[PDB]
């Protein structure tokens, strides 16, 4: 019984160790929150990372090489409508203006999973980050609490990478139409937000393209009653300001779920909705199972 | 004659406690359970002496028993509404080990304050001495039971429910019926099931002693609807 | 691109396609061989089981 | 021109149908009709399992039939003892995501995949106390979806990339590359003789590849939704398929035509794995529904049926005197 005694002791002990350190490490896990973002293409779903982790969280020879493709966006679509760089300096400077006015055609550039974490008084967050229209990942994600879903505001006219194929904008609607109908992501929140506020003031204001001519489907041209502008904000805007909101929330009051619209641009103002991200802690506070 | 018949509906009330016995704070509901098994199982038989005096030592266990159940299930309804209150009032809360600290201090110190003085003479007068040969109480132990047993909790549940009510109207208002129900199922049935028992209590002449133990038999059916209730 | 796949086709089906043969009793006859030796279609004695 | 040249392809193709369906001679069914039926059977939960935070995605059985290894979807890898329900390792990851194991036949490595383009090895037997990561191979785009061991140095991966791929361990490189495939690819297996390996689709079909040369040779295309396991036969000429619909075929090498269709007209619920036994007389299933269900390779009638949410993989030891099955609930359970 020399070999079975012996054996049998240390594999107990070995159990009893691993069992403890199972049993410390499983309450970190559940204190801990996740999040998960989503969006489209040029969305902007993790520049706001850069800013939302400078919060709590804590390249050059990359950055150039996206630069010389703008350069040439512009030269190929003349036709169609460091001596590099010294050469491309003057074309830098010589650059008639309408080839920008061509914003149909086609700060940081737009690249695996790139988990951020940070820390505050609160419990620390770990977000996650992500073409394949097929999206057989989406499985397995009932365990996030919160999905941030980011959506473009500024274009409803540019087109997707597959040129022709259909609105900016509205490849993005059907697409929140496809997740809030899901088998597995029957029991997740959804926060909205509204990015590139800045540049939809600006295209709006210079008169050019009209909401009603590129959606036909503009028959609401008197805002809600209960509206609350924005300091100074003009009255044309804020009815276009509320048009895509609108249009969002009815795919989301059409069907447990709570969908939250908010509006992000300003690093603080990003940090201010990260205070309304902590401001948005409702949801624990709204389960209430409980009946109540 | 019919106590026989109702002695059988009491005797369901062990079966929904036996039917009914995981997660933290699930924890606690074993308790009020186990407290409603002991109270129907002895008190069942000592609820039948009426025709009597068993014994001299069985005045004492049914003494012993009584006030113990008793005092620990308004215990764990209170401890259950605080933890209920502190789950919702604060997010980001900041233990199965401490549920146990918490489950076993509750009990052991409810039934230290009532089964000692009990068998330590606590009693009265020359009445009193001819039941030897009536539970009745006297030098305020009644009183400082009643306050410290079926009085004291209750400014406890009315203040924790009154938060979560005012919470609950807030979160509504941030939208822009069954709370209500739902709060008063949970609250007022205890509180109409019990209140009378103590005011009875704390009336010690003026009241007759036949219906006297008419109200306290209503406290102790408080057991039947708490299973069905949670 | 289209002429690799074509070439691939033809070598793919340049492959000698076998009838049945009685494929099937051959997947019986090893299912059938096999009867004894498989311990979940009769179950093992207790003491012979490792488990319990 | 392609379109010219795809006339003689589809004539071909037109041969290749006309001579597949010239091979039929009878159904299974005919040949099975004078069989004794296994008779009703049921099994027991000889051992339970628990200890897990989070649910199990994938496990494998090792070659001593004994000491089974499982992932979970906080990264963290534990290998048990099948005997005394005791732990071993605890291995942390450095990705929280995880969608595969593997054990090597030597009882030396276990291989773990990741939704992150990482196929990491680990070395159980080295030196004393912690372990470390031996090689990490970063080759691929898209996230893995299974990882098996030909030796001590050779593993093959399949990615969501339309590619499979064979690496070697010492050079960290890719040897071969393996593509034609429309679609992702969820699964494969390696053949019991250690030289052939087929992988399924997602555009319901299947294929078997070759590894010496490097190249296809056959493509099954049996079913019509997305195919999620697959399984040799002990004999190693023919495969089972579980696919997004409840239908699971038994597909056969040499005379290339699907033979049984197993159909499920109550069962409304969706196939996760499959599994064969020692004598390749029953073939388990797990299906969407929170249960299992235990067919027969001929009969097609369900034997048995197993019950304790969803059931992500099962397994067979090499002995095959134990069965387990994993779960999003946190917790494995053995049958027997
Ligand atoms: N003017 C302006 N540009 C913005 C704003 N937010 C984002 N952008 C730009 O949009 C880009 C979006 O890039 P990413 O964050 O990678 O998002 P994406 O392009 O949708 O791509 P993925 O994150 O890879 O899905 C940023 O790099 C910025 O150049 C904004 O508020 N104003
Ligand atoms: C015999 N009935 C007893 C008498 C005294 C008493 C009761 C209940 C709770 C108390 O705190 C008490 O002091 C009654 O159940
Ligand atoms: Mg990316």
């Amino acid at each position: 019984t020399e070999d079975q005694r012996n054996e049998e002791k240390a594999q107990r002990e070995a159990n009893k160790k691993i069992e403890k350190q199972l049993q410390k490490d499983k309450q970190v896990y559940r204190a801990t929150h996740r999040l998960l973002l989503l969006g489209a293409g040029e969305s902007g779903k993790s520049t706001i990372v850069k800013q939302m982790r400078i919060l709590h969280v804590n390249k050059v020879q990359d950055i150039k090489n996206n630069l010389k493709e703008a350069i040439e966006t512009i030269v190929a679509a003349m036709s169609n409508l460091p001596e590099f760089y010294e050469h491309a300096k003057a074309l830098w400077e010589d650059e008639v203006r309408a080839c920008y006015e061509r914003s149909n055609e086609y700060r940081c550039r737009v690249l695996g999973i790139f988990e951020t974490k940070f820390q505050v008084d609160k419990v620390n967050f770990h977000m996650f980050d992500v073409r394949d229209e097929r999206r057989k990942w989406i499985q397995c994600f009932n365990d996030v609490t919160a999905i941030i879903f980011v959506v473009a505001s500024s274009s409803y006219n540019m087109v997707i990478r597959e040129d022709n194929q259909t609105n900016r904008l509205q490849e993005a609607l059907n697409l929140f139409k496809s997740i809030w109908n899901n088998r597995w992501l029957r029991t997740i929140s959804v926060i909205l937000f509204l990015n590139k506020q800045d540049l939809l003031a600006e295209k709006v204001l210079a008169g050019k393209s009209k909401i009603e001519d590129y959606f036909p489907e503009f028959a609401r041209y008197t805002t809600p009653e209960d509206a609350t502008p924005e300091p100074g904000e003009d009255p044309r805007v804020t009815r276009a300001k509320y048009f895509i909101r609108d249009e969002f929330l009815r795919i989301s009051t059409a069907s447990r779920h709570y969908c939250y619209p908010h509006f992000t641009c300003d690093t603080e103002n990003i940090r201010r909705v990260f205070n309304d991200c902590r401001d948005i802690i409702q949801r624990m506070h709204l389960r209430q199972y409980e009946l109540l | 004659g019919m106590g026989i018949v109702m002695s059988l509906i009491v005797l369901a009330i062990v079966f929904g406690n036996v039917l009914v016995i995981q997660t933290v704070t699930n924890y606690f509901i074993t308790s009020l359970a186990c407290a409603d098994l002991v109270m129907g199982l002895a008190v069942v038989p000592f609820g039948a002496a009426h025709i009597w005096t068993f014994g001299n030592f069985w005045c004492e266990f049914w003494t012993s028993i009584d006030v113990l159940c008793v005092t620990a299930s308004i215990e764990t309804l209170c401890v259950i509404a605080v933890d209920r209150y502190f789950a919702i009032t604060s997010p980001f809360k900041y233990t199965k080990n401490k549920a146990r600290v918490i489950i076993l201090m509750v009990w052991i110190v409810s039934g230290l304050t009532s089964f000692l003085p009990i068998q330590m003479h606590w009693y009265r007068h020359q009445e009193a001495i001819n039941c030897y040969a009536d539970f009745f109480t006297n030098q305020a132990y009644a009183i400082a039971s009643s306050i410290v047993s079926f009085y004291v909790p209750l400014v406890i549940m009315v203040f924790v429910y009154s938060r979560v009510f005012q919470e609950a109207k807030r979160q509504l208002q941030k939208i822009d019926h069954k709370a209500l129900k739902t709060l008063g199922i949970i609250m007022g049935t205890f509180t109409l099931c019990w209140l009378p028992f103590f005011i009875v209590n704390i009336v010690h002449n003026l009241i007759r002693k036949e219906v006297y133990i008419l109200l306290n038999w209503i406290g102790y059916v408080n057991s039947g609807f708490n299973p069905l209730i949670y | 691109q289209a002429r690799k796949l074509v070439e691939q086709l033809k070598m793919e089906a340049n492959i000698d396609r076998i009838k049945v043969s009685k494929a099937a009793a051959d997947l019986m006859a090893y299912c059938e061989a096999h009867a004894k030796e498989d311990p979940l279609l009769t179950p093992v004695p207790a003491s012979e089981n490792p488990f319990r | 021109e392609l379109d010219q040249l795809r006339q003689e392809a589809e004539q071909l193709k037109n041969q290749i149908r006309d001579a597949r369906k010239a091979c039929a001679d009878a159904t299974l069914s005919q040949i099975t009709n004078n069989i004794d039926p296994v008779g009703r059977i049921q099994m027991r939960t000889r051992r339970t399992l628990r200890g897990h935070l989070a649910k199990i995605y994938a496990m494998h059985w090792g070659t001593d039939s004994r000491l089974l290894v499982s992932a979970s979807q906080d990264g963290k890898l534990i290998i048990w003892d099948s005997y005394t329900t005791n732990k071993v390792h605890a291995i942390p990851l450095r990705s929280s995501w995880v969608m595969t194991c593997a054990y090597a036949p030597s009882g030396n490595y276990v291989a773990c995949g990741g939704l992150d383009n990482i196929c990491s090895i680990y070395n159980l037997k080295t030196r004393e106390g912690n372990v470390r990561v031996s090689r990490e191979l970063a080759g691929h785009t898209g996230y893995l979806s299974c990882c098996r061991f030909l030796d001590d140095n050779q593993i093959v991966t399949s990615s969501g990339d339309t590619t499979c791929a064979l690496w070697d361990i010492e050079t960290g490189q890719q040897t071969t590359t393996f593509t034609g495939h429309t679609g992702d690819v969820m699964s494969l297996s390696l053949a019991p003789d250690t030289r052939l390996f087929v992988s399924g689709a997602c555009d319901a079909s299947a294929k078997l590849w070759d590894v010496r040369e490097g190249m296809c040779r056959q493509t099954f295309t049996g079913h019509e939704s997305d195919i999620n396991a697959i399984c040799f036969f002990p004999n190693g000429n023919a495969f089972a398929t579980g696919s997004d619909d409840a239908t699971c075929r038994l597909f056969d090498l040499r005379a290339d035509q699907e033979l049984m269709t197993y159909s499920h007209d109550n069962i409304i619920c969706g196939i996760t794995s499959v599994s064969f036994s020692k004598s390749g007389r029953l073939l388990l299933a797990g299906y969407d529904d929170f249960n299992c269900n235990v067919w027969d390779a001929l009969k097609a009638d369900r034997a048995g049926v197993l019950a304790g949410n969803r059931v992500s993989c099962l397994g067979v030891t090499d002995d095959g005197m134990a069965v387990a099955t994993g779960s999003w609930d946190s917790f494995l359970k053995i049958w027997n």
